[PDB]
């Protein structure tokens, strides 16, 4: 029954290839993939190449003009193995501490490769 | 009775950058005690009161931060006055007991 | 005195020198008898003077 | 006594259908595309009837030799179909096209449509704040060719909140949108949106769970049992908030009387004092800790992420964005810009105040609302009015901002492309007006 | 026996822009608590006040309205982490309002 339960709902919930759906004339294309790395930066090139052209326009609302800008304020600092507010930094791995025990106990004899993983949080490696 | 936080250790090492007029000065200041060791980003006037009374690395050194106040309780156990590194928290709150008379 | 000695493309030579004697006073004395506040009349009675 | 979390359990009944005999050529559909759930109904009522995940799989079985498909809520039948669940976003944009394509198939099928020659109904779509030329093109190339539609419009979905508490299109007030992958704050002038003053802070709930994750997997490195993205998201969802004022918090969030009362522990599924210890309060909380028990090696305690994990829209230096947070946007918006020297506030800016809307799904977390208001009232000058709405479930307002569009038919036809523009204009032409994005350029 | 009146402006400095016409004619100072902020006018003599306590952007003052005494009771916490270590002390936010007024 528990193997005979899903096909019930893929017996009702099929569509066959000529979809009642869709429109008549389809003529589809192939599609690259393109994932969401490239896509910011073909826009970029765009804007980019749109640009240069006006050159030889002042933009108004794009993807990279909306975004935020950095802070002015000084930014707060805390203690990368707790979380509570940092006193100290060590020389070696560069990792924010909250006191003697911590240090004592995971900041000094922890494997190398680990400071890499507690600084990509705040995107300090 | 009043509380006071102060910083007391051994220095490291004391990196101090200076530009062709000495403008704006930056530095770095490594300290430690028996249990921990850090690092410090440094201000122009601690770089100042810093250069004046004039630390060394191996000095035994206390700061008070609020009134930028640092005295040299001595050098340590390296021979190569004479006082044991600190032990513990670099930063420490100590509970000072004043008795202050009334003619004063 | 108690000054800034050294224990051994310019120099600095700051003046520095102390007197061995401290005289300590509590933060107290200090807000309360002679700094202005909320809860005091120093600024009110200099002027009434 | 520590409780027991579990993957949220699969719906019995799969979701039905609309009868096919109330379907009517002339009304216009409403989908709400976002991220984490799909959102669509048709315009007379005021709720939506189909809420379903965004998510698809194509189940292959053994003995039909068929690939079979199931969306939405027909993800929620098995578990090994829960978890081969594939969404057609890889971060804000859409990548793939064929799985959206075949899940408005989907919805239209279980809307109760019996069409010919395409879709006869207008649709009513949302779009993210500056969007690619690929999405636009590629959205009016799948809609204008595939489903035959009259006629489209756009929209951003803060807007379309703002149009349904203010259905007058010409009230003016501030909007801020905590979303599954980007947070939004968009100023509105006299009812049209200023995409010009508009910021966004690339975090939402999706990074948050994520960053839960990371912090779980980095306190207890040598955990036996592997959790999925669900039990991690309900930790989020039912224990996590956002803290009054965030430094006075982390100085007391270790002491044993605190810890005694704000102490979460939540336990896996399977089959020399320490009182002077900050780690092991930290790792163990408050309670002795047996090392060799079966049941305490299963254990999570969650003590200083619960006002850490929401933190990071006030303060994204902490989850490695250098962006600024909500306040500081608001800081400049409201007092540097629109006319507004500081220290002298201008009437807009008074109006923007007056009118302050919190919407999308990520502003379900407790003390969100007081946080902002302490904060404005912290940065504003003194006896300024300040006023924030927050509605009772915010996750649904885009699609009642689509109703009230749809029901007033005066200020509908301003925003409508039909078949004709499309084709006389190509692919590259916005339409602009009030509710929706602007050109690129000046 | 004399009846006065106590006037106190207390908070972070956010503005401090002076004007001249080599004389200043006036300042006009911006003050922040924890229940908003209030900018004010003064008078040269008090900027002078001002220049002599070393008043700079982010420093707790104290200002009293009717004799003009100004008092710098320290840098605020917001500015704490500018650097590591530092020769200033950091004093929180007042709690309540800028302005106060007793008899």
């Amino acid at each position: 029954e528990r193997l005979l339960f899903l096909r019930s709902v893929g017996e009702r919930n099929e569509i066959g290839f000529p979809s009642r759906f869709k429109s008549a004339h389809y003529k589809k294309p192939t599609r690259r993939h393109k994932s969401a790395r490239q896509l910011i930066s073909d826009e970029n090139k765009r804007i980019n190449a749109l640009l240069t052209k006006a050159n030889k326009l002042v933009p108004k609302a794009t993807y990279f003009s909306v975004e935020a800008p950095p802070s002015i304020r000084p930014a707060k600092k805390y203690c990368d193995v707790t979380g509570l507010k940092g006193f100290y930094k060590s020389p070696t791995n560069n990792i924010r501490y909250h006191n003697a025990e911590i240090y004592q106990l995971i900041v000094k004899p922890m494997a190398p490769g680990v400071d890499q993983e507690y600084l990509k949080l705040r995107g300090a490696n | 009775k009043e509380e006071t936080e102060l910083i007391e250790g051994e220095v490291v090492e004391i990196q101090i950058d200076r530009s062709i007029t000495g403008g704006h000065k930056q530095g770095k200041l490594t300290i430690k005690t028996t249990d921990m060791e850090t690092i410090y980003e440094l201000g122009n006037k601690m770089i100042d009161g810093l250069t004046k009374e004039k630390v060394l690395a191996g000095d035994v050194i206390s700061i008070d931060k609020a009134s930028g106040k640092i005295t040299k309780l001595g050098r340590s156990f390296a021979r190569s006055r004479f006082v044991q590194c600190p032990e513990g928290e670099l930063q420490k709150r100590k509970t000072v007991v004043h008795t202050v008379s009334l003619h004063e | 005195t108690t000054f800034g000695k050294t224990t051994s493309k310019f120099t600095d030579l700051i003046y520095s020198s102390r007197n061995p004697i401290k005289y300590s006073l509590p933060r107290l004395i200090y807000e309360d008898l002679i700094l202005p506040n909320y809860n005091n009349d120093v600024d009110i009675a200099n002027k009434l003077k | 006594k520590a409780v027991v979390i579990d993957d949220p359990p699969l719906r019995q009944t799969p979701e039905p259908f609309d009868e096919q005999s109330a379907y009517n050529p002339q009304s216009p559909i409403a989908i709400d595309f976002g991220s984490s759930k799909l959102r669509a109904g048709f315009v007379n009522h005021a709720t939506p009837t189909h809420i379903f995940p965004n998510a698809l799989t194509k189940f292959r079985d053994r003995k039909l030799n068929k690939n079979f498909t199931f969306v939405g809520n027909d993800t929620l039948l098995d578990q090994a179909v829960r978890s081969q669940s594939r969404s057609p976003f890889d971060g804000p944009f859409v990548t793939n096209w064929n799985l959206t394509e075949e899940i408005l198939d989907y919805t239209f099928h279980h809307l109760g449509v019996v069409p010919d020659n395409g879709i006869p109904n207008p649709i009513l779509l949302t779009e993210r704040l500056a969007t690619v030329q690929s999405q636009r093109t590629n959205w009016y190339q799948i809609l204008f060719e595939t489903y035959n539609v009259p006629g489209v419009t756009f929209g951003i979905d803060s807007l379309f909140s703002f149009y349904n508490y203010n259905p007058s299109g010409n009230k003016t007030g501030l909007v801020i949108s905590c979303g599954h992958e980007d947070t939004n704050v968009i100023p509105v002038v006299d009812g049209a949106g200023i995409l010009t003053d508009a910021k966004r802070i690339n975090w939402g709930g999706h990074q948050a769970v994520d960053y839960l994750n990371d912090l779980m997997a980095l306190k207890y490195p040598y955990f036996p049992t592997k959790m999925s993205y669900l039990q991690y998201e309900t930790m989020y969802k039912d224990y996590c908030y956002v803290s009054r004022n965030y430094d006075e918090d982390i100085e007391k969030i270790l002491t044993l009387e605190n810890l005694d009362t704000n102490d979460v522990v939540v336990e896996a599924p399977f089959t020399y004092d320490w009182r002077n210890s900050i780690l092991h309060l930290f790792l163990r909380g408050p309670r002795p800790h047996d090392s060799e028990n079966i049941h305490e090696q299963h254990q999570m305690h969650l003590n200083v992420e619960r006002i850490r994990v929401p933190e990071v829209i006030f303060q994204p230096t902490m989850g490695g964005q250098d962006q600024a947070g909500i306040c500081e946007l608001s800081e400049t918006i409201l007092l540097k810009k629109f006319g507004s020297q500081p220290g002298k506030l201008s009437q807009t800016s008074i109006d923007m105040v007056n009118n302050v809307l919190i919407t999308g799904g990520n502003a379900k977390v407790p003390g969100l609302k007081e946080r902002i208001v302490k904060e404005f009232t912290g940065f504003l000058p003194t006896g300024t009015n300040i006023t924030v709405n927050m509605s009772s479930d915010p996750s649904l307002d885009a699609w009642k901002g689509m109703a009230a569009l749809a029901r007033n038919e005066e200020q509908y036809r301003k925003t409508v492309i039909s078949k004709k523009e499309y084709e006389e204009y190509g692919p590259e032409y916005i339409k602009e007006h009030k509710l929706g994005n602007t050109k690129y350029f000046e | 026996r004399i009846k006065e009146t106590k006037e106190v402006y207390e908070g972070e400095v956010t503005e401090l822009t002076p004007e001249d016409a080599k004389t200043i004619s006036h300042v006009i100072v911006g003050l922040k608590s924890a229940k908003g902020t209030k900018t004010l006018r003064l008078d040269p003599t008090i900027y002078e006040s001002i220049q002599r306590e070393k008043v700079s952007i982010g420093d707790v003052i104290y200002i009293e309205a009717n004799t003009g005494a100004v008092k710098r009771v320290g840098r605020s916490d917001a500015y704490a982490t500018e650097f590591d270590l530092e020769t200033e002390e950091y004093v929180p936010l007042p709690k309540g309002e800028v302005h106060k007024k007793k008899e």
